[PDB]
DNA sequence: TGGTCGGCGCCCGAACAGGGACTG
DNA sequence: CAGTCCCTGTTCGGGCGCCG
């Protein structure tokens, strides 16, 4: 009985027919070796680590890095080869807690388990596979071989085992204290009660005793008796919260890696700072080779970055969640497929903010993008608060009614009201349901040669108007669009158009207001200027009317 | 202390690994209460992360129920167990169930909790319960008994089920009983009152073997939706062009359709609104066509090996059309639904109701659930569908975006 | 020095799916 | 009647941000 047993362990098999890691250690610099040897020798006295005779034929590299904002060192094991051969787990960490989720509490304590991984026993049979060899100041001294007796850092089963073990320990305390709120994230514990401050500290120490029984130690150094608490990168005050300050690089010359940090910082910032825009800054990253390559900022990404910094200038804060009051999400259109939103309960006191900028589809409109933002906000809300906010949307009720009733896809927005904050979202044009009496009828078609990439686009009309245009470096699809563009260019304010192109009719019937294709944009530009457009489809090669005549012209 | 039938996955197939999706506060509260009682009764027990399999869980309320029902999305597990339930213990399908004037559906899922489950199989029934705002990590469970919604539960319990049924069946030979997953379909030709009474008899019969259900179907009322051609006193060029396009598409289904005499009417290059008188040849060609569309397609018959496919079209004004088939253009049934719940206010609720109704008809007619081609965007459906779901099974679906060039199914 | 693990978010590009139209 | 080519949309893994 050389090593004692503490808390219930988790059986951990290897992947079938596979064996423990063997790989030689790193040429570690002696400066790092000083820190590692001191800490590692200490482990054996506790029982966290054990010596092994060469009967253990396993070697895995080892390294270390300083704990941020501390003198202490972190002991990591590059278990990349052991992970590959270790059984798969199911992660129990399903997301990140958000402060906007928190309800107001009279007394808040944040406490941190010490050596959290090293306090949880590894599986007894699995302990052998940990084996690694320590290094010395010279290559003369061999160094001892060690096997972990507890969860180690760098393995792939460590987080899930710790989180599940921690939850099992906490569950009896939370059953005895139903009215205490414990947010458990890894080893960080947030404890909140409406108990008066003296009574609350009684429960806090009583909880510390409960964790102590299983060998979990909460040092005073990481204890947080007094606000503002530091938790999950936020600063928690009694009635408000905010992100811990974010430093944005000042570089005069920007590389590729530079922009990534910038973008990723601004995404973190946009959860509370309203109106952050990353569109033009991200435009700089598309289709680039080297992470090291230097890139100059366009006057678009520069202007953007300028106002982005100025938004950060003023301090902003979020509030907490009041289950009694409604949740409200308001969305604004920011241009160039960019949308921002605010979730609040009392007007002008935001719980959180955010942006939806994703460009989805080659052809789209503002109504679809607004629907996407509503869905993204809805799921985000269900995670944080477990309910859907009421929506305030910059789209007239009749606009939305016209879109969803006529669209061929099922589409829906949950309970919402119109807010008259411009720019309003609208449909730029409407296709007629019936043919227009007294409007010229344009029969349009186009064809192209797969090999030469040459083609023709043209129309014929009931009044006798005709056109054929030669085109170079095109496709059948592109000439079918071109034919429609020609009819729109050459027609009056009301026009009937008959095509046999399912491709073109499908794009145009969805009422797009923006397109990646410049040709579609020009078609859109023309559709907006018309008073009435009726588009109709007929099957090709059926000997129909004008369609047969124009097909002969463009085929030539 | 009952023997546990061993179960295995289809060869070469690992267990389900499907992330749990976010749940509303009401559903999480319902699940926590349901799972606490199930753990106390030994039906489920908590498990660690060492189990690498997960299946999504959520809660529903059946029509008019008001009481939460736990529902596990076992579709991934069921496909992985697919050979076992159909090949080994599968239930024969009563061709007569669709003919009965009244069919009631009963939730017998609770019975499955009696039997225990193969210890080696329980690792695959794992499900995680999420927490609001991720206050806690996921609380994982696994099943110790036969789970509701798994396709092995009705098969393993079929031996037990028939013995319980057998006294009732002999007492009423005419009545037809079919079992699909958690459901018992009970079809009689009796008058309404006698039928409801006989269901109570089968309820007590289930009660003394260790559940009230009120969902009534009338498969004889069920009708189909023929392709229909407009009747017009006068026809414009646009009308004839629409008609020719519809008939040409229809000719992929009924090969006897002819458009020649109707095409003759659109020889020129004419304005769309110009009125065109019909010739006698076109009137007769249109007449012969309308007759053909009343007829059935030649050689369309159900094939038990092949999967059912369901397609749905949104026609507007609360109207939806569907086709069930196995081969393209060989439609086993075609229908229309109108004035469903959420009509004129909610497409997603209406589409959800439609999927449920279509699946129910397929269970009654063929004992299968179809794979749905849904006219909706993937993200729109996934956000909302669980909010409107009132059934204990879940069909397979995929998402399509077909803009409608011609209104073949509706008018 | 360069180097580990799990979770979530964004934006990217590449690889893959599949539906029509047209070519033999 | 296959086999392409267009064109579109999805998925998945990469980089970064953030949390232990
Ligand atoms: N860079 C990293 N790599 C691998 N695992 C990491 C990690 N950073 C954190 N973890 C894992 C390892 C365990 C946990 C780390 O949390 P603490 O920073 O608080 O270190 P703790 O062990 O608790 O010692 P204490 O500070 O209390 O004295 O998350
Ligand atoms: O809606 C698609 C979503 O399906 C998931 C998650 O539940 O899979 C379930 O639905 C699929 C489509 O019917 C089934 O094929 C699958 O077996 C079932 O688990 C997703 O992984 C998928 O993205
Ligand atoms: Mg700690
Ligand atoms: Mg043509």
């Amino acid at each position: 009985m050389v090593p004692i047993s503490p808390i219930e362990t988790v059986p951990v098999k290897l992947k079938p027919g596979m064996d423990g890691p063997k790989v030689k250690q790193w040429p570690l610099t002696e400066e790092k070796i000083k820190a590692l040897v001191e800490i590692c020798t200490e482990m054996e006295k506790e029982g966290k680590i054990s010596k092994i005779g060469p009967e253990n034929p396993y070697n895995t590299p080892v390294f270390a890095i300083k704990k941020k904002d501390s003198t202490k060192w972190r002991k990591l094991v590059d278990f990349r080869e052991l992970n590959k051969r270790t059984q798969d787990f199911w992660e129990v960490q399903l997301g990140i807690p958000h402060p906007a989720g928190l309800k107001k509490k009279k007394s808040v304590t944040v406490l941190d388990v010490g050596d959290a991984y090293f306090s949880v026993p590894l599986d007894e049979d699995f302990r052998k596979y940990t084996a690694f060899t320590i290094p010395s100041i010279n290559n003369e001294t061999p160094g001892i071989r060690y096997q972990y007796n507890v969860l180690p850092q760098g393995w792939k089963g460590s987080p899930a085992i710790f989180q599940s073990s921690m939850t099992k320990i906490l569950e009896p305390f939370k059953k005895q204290n139903p009215d205490i709120v414990i947010y458990q994230y890894m080893d960080d514990l947030y404890v909140g009660s409406d108990l008066e401050i003296g009574q609350h500290r009684t429960k806090i120490e009583e909880l510390r005793q409960h964790l102590l029984r299983w060998g979990l130690t909460t040092p005073d150094k990481k204890h947080q008796k007094e606000p503002p608490f530091l938790w999950m990168g936020y600063e928690l005050h009694p009635d408000k919260w905010t992100v811990q300050p974010i430093v944005l690089p000042e570089k005069d010359s920007w590389t590729v890696n530079d922009i990534c940090k910038l973008v990723g910082k601004l995404n973190w910032a946009s959860q509370i700072y309203p109106g952050i825009k990353v569109r033009q800054l991200s435009k700089l990253l598309r289709g680039t080779k080297a992470l090291t390559e230097v890139i100059p900022l366009t006057e678009e990404a520069e202007l953007e970055l300028a106002e982005n910094r100025e938004i950060l200038k003023e301090p902003v804060h979020g509030v907490y969640y009041d289950p009694s009051k409604d949740l409200i999400a308001e969305i604004q259109k920011q241009g160039q497929g960019q949308w921002t939103y605010q979730i609040y309960q009392e007007p002008f006191k935001n719980l959180k903010t955010g942006k939806y900028a994703r460009m989805r589809g080659a052809h789209t409109n503002d109504v679809k993008q607004l629907t996407e933002a509503v869905q993204k906000i809805t799921t985000e809300s269900i995670v944080i608060w477990g309910k859907t906010p009421k929506f305030k949307l910059p789209i007239q009720k009749e606009t939305w009614e016209t879109w969803w009733t006529e669209y061929w896809q099922a589409t829906w927005i949950p309970e919402w009201e119109f807010v008259n904050t411009p720019p309003l979202v609208k449909l730029w044009y409407q296709l007629e349901k019936e043919p227009i009496v007294g409007a010229e009828t344009f029969y349009v078609d186009g064809a192209a040669n797969r090999e030469t990439k040459l083609g023709k686009a043209g129309y014929v009309t009931n009044k006798g108007r005709q056109k054929v245009v030669p085109l170079t470096n095109t496709t059948n699809q592109k000439t079918e669009l071109q034919a429609i563009y020609l009819a729109l260019q050459d027609s009056g304010l009301e026009v009937n158009i008959v095509t046999n192109s399912q491709y073109a009719l499908g794009i145009i019937q969805a009422q797009p207001d923006k397109s990646e294709s410049e040709l579609v944009n020009q078609i859109i530009e023309q559709l907006i200027k018309k008073e009435k457009v009726y588009l109709a489809w007929v099957p090709a090669h059926k000997g129909i009317g004008g369609n047969e005549q124009v097909d002969k012209l463009v085929s030539a | 202390p009952i023997e546990t039938v061993p179960v295995k996955l289809k060869p070469g197939m690992d267990g389900p690994k499907v992330k749990q999706w976010p749940l509303t506060e009401e559903k999480i509260k319902a699940l926590v209460e349901i799972c606490t009682e199930m753990e106390k009764e030994g039906k489920i027990s908590k498990i660690g992360p060492e189990n690498p399999y997960n299946t999504p869980v959520f809660a529903i309320k059946k029509k008019d129920s008001t009481k939460w029902r736990k529902l596990v999305d076992f579709r991934e597990l069921n496909k992985r167990t697919q050979d076992f339930w159909e090949v080994q213990l599968g239930i024969p399908h009563p061709a007569g169930l669709k003919k009965k004037k009244s069919v009631t559906v009963l939730d017998v899922g609770d019975a499955y909790f009696s039997v225990p489950l193969d210890e080696d199989f329980r690792k695959y029934t794992a499900f995680t319960i999420p927490s609001i705002n991720n206050e806690t990590p996921g609380i994982r469970y696994q099943y110790n008994v036969l789970p509701q919604g798994w396709k092995g539960s009705p098969a393993i319990f079929q031996s037990s089920m028939t013995k319980i049924l057998e006294p009732f069946k002999k007492q009423n030979p005419d009545i037809v009983i079919y079992q699909y997953m958690d459901d018992l379909y009970v079809g009689s030709d009796l008058e309404i009152g006698q039928h409801r009474t006989k269901i109570e008899e089968l309820r007590q019969h289930l009660l003394r073997w260790g559940l009230w259900m009120g969902y009534e179907l009338h498969p004889d009322k069920w009708t189909v939706q023929p392709i229909v051609l407009p009747e017009k006193d006068s026809w414009t060029v646009n009308d004839i062009q629409k008609l020719v396009g519809k008939l040409n598409w229809a000719s992929q289904i009924y090969p006897g359709i002819k458009v020649r005499q109707l095409s003759k009417l659109l020889r020129g290059t004419k304005a769309l609104t110009e009125v065109i008188p019909l010739t006698e040849e076109a009137e007769l060609e249109l007449a012969e066509n309308r007759e053909i569309l009343k007829e059935p397609v030649h050689g369309v018959y159900y094939d038990p090996s092949k999967d059912l496919i369901a397609e749905i079209q949104k026609q507007g004004q609360g109207q939806w059309t569907y086709q069930i088939y196995q081969e393209p253009f060989k439609n086993l049934k075609t229908g229309k639904y109108a004035r469903m719940r959420g009509a004129h206010t909610n497409d997603v609720k209406q589409l959800t109701e439609a999927v449920q109704k279509i699946t129910t008809e397929s269970i009654v007619i063929w004992g299968k659930t179809p794979k749905f081609k849904l006219p909706i965007q993937k993200e729109t459906w996934e956000t909302w569908w669980t909010e409107y779901w009132q059934a204990t099974w879940i069909p397979e679906w995929e998402f399509v975006n077909t803009p409608p060039l011609v209104k073949l199914w509706y008018q």
